């Protein structure tokens, strides 16, 4: 038979054993729900590398028609796809204690919600007298609609700074866990994957960049709730660190779970990265990493690469949070690409 | 975001019109722009599309050599200059902002549309 994944009982080892079988030529996997039955061709994502505290995390793609991606570490796995245009994540941690802590973490915002409603946005998956949770299913769009939280945004999240290569250039995206913050691996890896993929989708840019995210902790924490103050302070702290000398031409993100003052989701120095002139830790920003707000790091990385705000509410670079993950602006596409070495004579 | 065409109306064959399309919105320069047309009982067709910075253009075969698309990012307006009009150029003419590139993108915000009638 074709290999299949039962989404009604999907566990970490389900996802690990399936993805670990994906050879260099890809593999067909059936995504199997009740009568719902999508077949996807899965491949290794060779564009992007990720360590989280030196733990190696691998990405997997479907074809474009599949609208499907995976994340796999030793500790956790993620499947994300779209059904009727809604982002749905299956999240499964390997260790039972961590999986329960994750399931209680995602259930707690619904503690006042009617259970009838809740099963649309958030659902525990159990092992086939107390049940064992092997994964959770989140529909963030439905989640937002059920919890009806106040909207966040990015209104003022950028400050004015300060041939085809034979192989892509490696750009490190060095992410730093703010001192004191509680950060979960499935949520950070999802931001990283989305950030990198929003770039590769533009002008065939994988020929020019292969992003390499790493994550460690920093002693720095924001002195206030003010995002500008925080980024100013964070850039200063990169120049102070001797453990970072020699790496002033990479990209730097301070990361946390919550937002800053005025529901601001992130901040970065505008148009501060260029593959020829990057210097002095200028290509730095901050980013929220919570699951309800996909695409934030992508949005901030776009700014770092020159992309401006746009007036389409389906664009990644809309000034209000939208959930959307793709650059729609031809102006932004050209300048981001230009900053990574691309010219129109190169084609896509 | 709001788009307004203007400059249409009656014109005799061989004459000339100059449509203008005004963009009320904050990031006119973010988007490629296009002109489209639809005659009664006929499918809509693309007439011309233009770069976000006006430097690159693409024309439908039936209008190449006769129509010129331009944009003024300085005034937030896109233009269609139409010369040597033929009866078959009669249609409602719409402008639109588009997602993606000027060559493979998709119109998203449409104008009211202006009427162009070429007589014989
Ligand atoms: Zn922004």
């Amino acid at each position: 038979v074709t290999a299949s994944i039962d989404l009604q009982s999907v566990s970490y080892t389900d996802l690990a054993t399936q993805l670990n079988d994906v050879s260099d030529f890809g593999k067909m996997i059936i995504l199997k729900d009740n009568g719902f039955n999508r077949q996807v061709h899965v491949s290794m994502d060779k564009r992007t590398k990720i360590q989280l505290d030196n733990e190696n995390v691998r990405l997997f793609n479907g074809r474009d028609k599949d609208s499907t991606s995976f994340i796999l570490g030793d500790e956790f796995a993620v499947l994300r796809f779209y059904r009727n245009g809604e982002s749905i994540s299956y999240i499964a941690y390997k260790e039972a204690q961590m999986m329960n802590e994750i399931a209680e973490f995602y259930a707690a915002p619904f503690k006042k919600t009617r259970a009838i409603n809740e099963k649309e946005a958030f659902e525990c998956i159990y092992d086939s007298a107390g049940k064992d949770i092997v994964s959770v299913k989140i529909n963030i769009d439905k989640a937002k609609k059920i919890l009806n939280l106040p909207e966040c945004d990015y209104i003022n999240d950028y400050i004015k700074t300060p041939a085809v290569p034979s192989e892509p250039k490696t750009v490190y995206v060095i992410c730093l866990r703010e001192n004191g913050s509680t950060i979960y691996p499935n949520e950070v890896s999802a931001q990283m994957q989305d950030a990198a993929n929003s770039v590769y989708a533009v002008h065939g840019l994988k020929r020019y960049v292969n992003f390499h995210f790493v994550l460690y902790t920093t002693e720095y924490s924001c002195p206030s709730g003010d995002a500008k103050e925080g980024l100013e302070g964070f850039t200063a702290s990169l120049k102070s660190n001797p453990k970072a000398e020699g790496y002033d031409d990479q990209i730097y993100f301070l990361i946390r779970w919550g937002t800053w003052d005025n529901k601001i989701l992130g901040m970065s120095w505008f148009n501060s990265y260029n593959v020829n002139t990057a210097s002095d830790f200028e290509a730095s920003g901050m980013s929220t990493t919570q699951l309800m707000y996909p695409g934030v790091m992508a949005h901030e990385l776009g700014h770092i690469l020159g992309a401006e705000h746009t007036d389409n509410s389906k664009d990644l670079m809309y000034a209000t949070f939208t959930g959307y993950l793709s650059h729609l602006s031809e102006k932004n596409m050209d300048i981001i690409a230009k900053n990574l070495g691309w010219e129109a004579a190169d084609g896509d | 975001v709001q788009l307004q065409e203007s400059g249409g109306g009656l014109v005799q064959a061989g004459g000339s019109l100059r449509l203008s399309c005004t963009y009320s919105g904050q990031t006119f320069s973010a988007w490629a722009m296009g002109w489209f047309r639809q005659a009664p009982g006929k499918e809509r067709e693309t007439v011309a599309t233009i770069n976000w910075n006006g430097e690159r253009t693409q024309y439908a075969d039936a209008v190449k050599g006769r129509f010129t698309i331009s944009r003024d990012n300085a005034k937030d307006t896109v233009y269609l200059e139409m010369n040597s009009l033929k009866p078959e150029d009669t249609a409602v003419y719409y402008c639109a902002s588009m997602m993606g590139t000027y060559y493979s993108g998709s119109p998203k915000n449409w104008g009211q549309g202006t009427q162009v009638t070429v007589s014989s």
